[PDB]
């Protein structure tokens, strides 16, 4: 949700394997904003996770 | 070697679907969309006919 920190995060791993030739990891913590399918309810089982999802403001915004 | 017959009673079948057909649960409260599914299942149940999806509590 800080674009600012994925940028640095992603340009730090970009550099490690250059200079280590090893594997790294990046991990992007999110969410899913609608359903698995775009035809679908995530209501039906996960009811309080969505209720506050959707008073949620767009990383853009 | 033989098998009995696999068929039940008509009571206890009415008895499972009506179980099956609603929330026996007090103060709990469930998803519009559900409770359509579970009206329709009582539908079926009382018209003496069953889906896929009771035949299975069955």
């Amino acid at each position: 949700d800080d674009p600012e920190a994925v940028m640095y995060v992603c340009k730090v791993a970009a550099e490690w394997r250059s200079t280590f030739h090893k594997d790294v990891v990046v991990d992007l913590v999110c969410y899913r904003r609608n359903g698995h399918n775009e035809m679908d309810e995530p209501m039906f089982t996960q009811p309080l996770m969505y209720k506050q999802i959707r008073k949620q403001k767009p990383v853009l915004q | 070697m033989s098998c009995p017959s696999t068929g039940l009673t008509e009571d206890i079948l009415t008895h499972i679907g009506n179980v099956a057909s609603s929330v026996p649960v007090e103060n709990f409260t469930i998803h519009g969309g559900l409770s359509r599914i579970l009206k329709t299942r009582g539908e079926m149940v009382k018209n003496r006919t069953v889906d896929w999806a009771l035949a299975e509590y069955m």
